[PDB]
RNA sequence: GUGGACAACCGCGAAGCUGCCCCACU
């Protein structure tokens, strides 16, 4: 995340970090203690994928960690990226062992499709990850959070080349330094109310992040909370 | 003066809805549960969601 | 204006329906 600030310790405990072959490639979002939550396109290449959460430097080790392989990958059925790009940009990662829940391992609220969309509408998020450090650059050490805007589809649209359909949304600053990059994708746009966090986004596509008049395009998570609840569901 | 939840959420602090009467009932997510004033969420488990517990 | 692609002083109605608001003709 460029422009941003250095999360502390357990400040994000839903976040998790995807390593495959490349480490930090991803994020994700714990649902549960056997669910995570990211985007389709990080997930499509059928590499064994491996998820860390109790992260905070990537490079050290502050013994919070708790590793899990992934042993079933769900894309959204409708996800393909040769049609659109960013369209249906989310999936779901069985885990092999329960995580277990603790002040830096915790899943992330997610409500239902009204009220996903009211904390959306209140127009500020909050999205993380190891990402770049600035547009062209090496992954973050330490995670990174930044609060970004939520902006009118139809200004976006007018910025950015892109449509944007009713499962995304746009946020960030038009002549900004901004914006989630790649390696933050797959992870938390995340709305707060009355300090507990809901899950309002996916972080999806974020090549070319922070450029004047180009905002960052999320996976708009409302559209999508009746598929997580009944696929994430436990026993 | 009367409260219905298109107005500061019926005073709810997560999720409001109405009622065939001239109440509101307020409701939590999953892992809270309603305060004793019957509008505030507490948290009914170690470790609920959306909760950071480290400062 | 015409043709194609797409919740807005919160329009219809429980599963979505409508289309005030980019592209080619200007
Ligand atoms: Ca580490
Ligand atoms: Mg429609």
């Amino acid at each position: 995340v460029v422009g941003g600030e250095d999360a502390k310790p357990g400040q994000f405990p839903w976040q998790v970090v995807l390593n495959g072959k490349v480490d930090a490639f991803c994020g994700g979002s714990i649902v549960n203690e056997k669910w995570i939550v990211t985007a389709a396109h990080c997930v499509e290449t059928g590499v064994k994928i491996t998820v860390v959460a109790g992260e905070h430097n990537i490079e050290e080790t502050e013994h919070t960690e708790q590793k899990r392989n992934v042993i079933r990958i769900i894309p959204h059925h409708n996800y393909n990226a040769a049609i659109n790009k960013y369209n249906h940009d989310i999936a779901l990662l069985e885990l092999d062992e329960p995580l277990v829940l603790n002040s830096y391992v915790t899943p992330i609220c997610i409500a239902d499709k009204e009220y996903t969309n009211i904390f959306l509408k209140f127009g500020s998020g909050y999205v993380s990850g190891w990402g770049r450090v600035f547009h062209k650059g090496r992954s973050a050490l330490v995670l990174q959070y930044l609060r970004v805007p939520l902006v009118d589809r139809a200004t976006c649209l007018r910025s950015t080349k892109f449509t944007i359909y009713n499962n995304m949304f746009c946020a960030g600053f038009h002549e900004g330094g901004r914006d989630s990059c790649q390696g933050d994708a797959g992870g938390p746009h995340v709305t707060e109310v009355e300090g507990t966090s809901f899950l309002t986004g996916i972080i999806s596509w974020g090549e070319e992040c922070a450029m004047k008049g180009k905002y960052g395009i999320y996976t708009k998570v409302s559209r999508y909370v009746n598929w997580i609840k009944e696929k994430t569901k436990l026993t | 003066l009367d409260v219905t939840c298109n107005i500061k959420n019926g005073r709810c602090e997560q999720f409001c809805k109405n009622s065939a009467d001239n109440k509101v009932v307020c409701s939590c997510t999953e892992g809270y549960r309603l305060a004793e004033n019957q509008k505030s969420c507490e948290p009914a488990v170690p470790f609920p969601c959306g909760r950071v517990s480290v400062s």
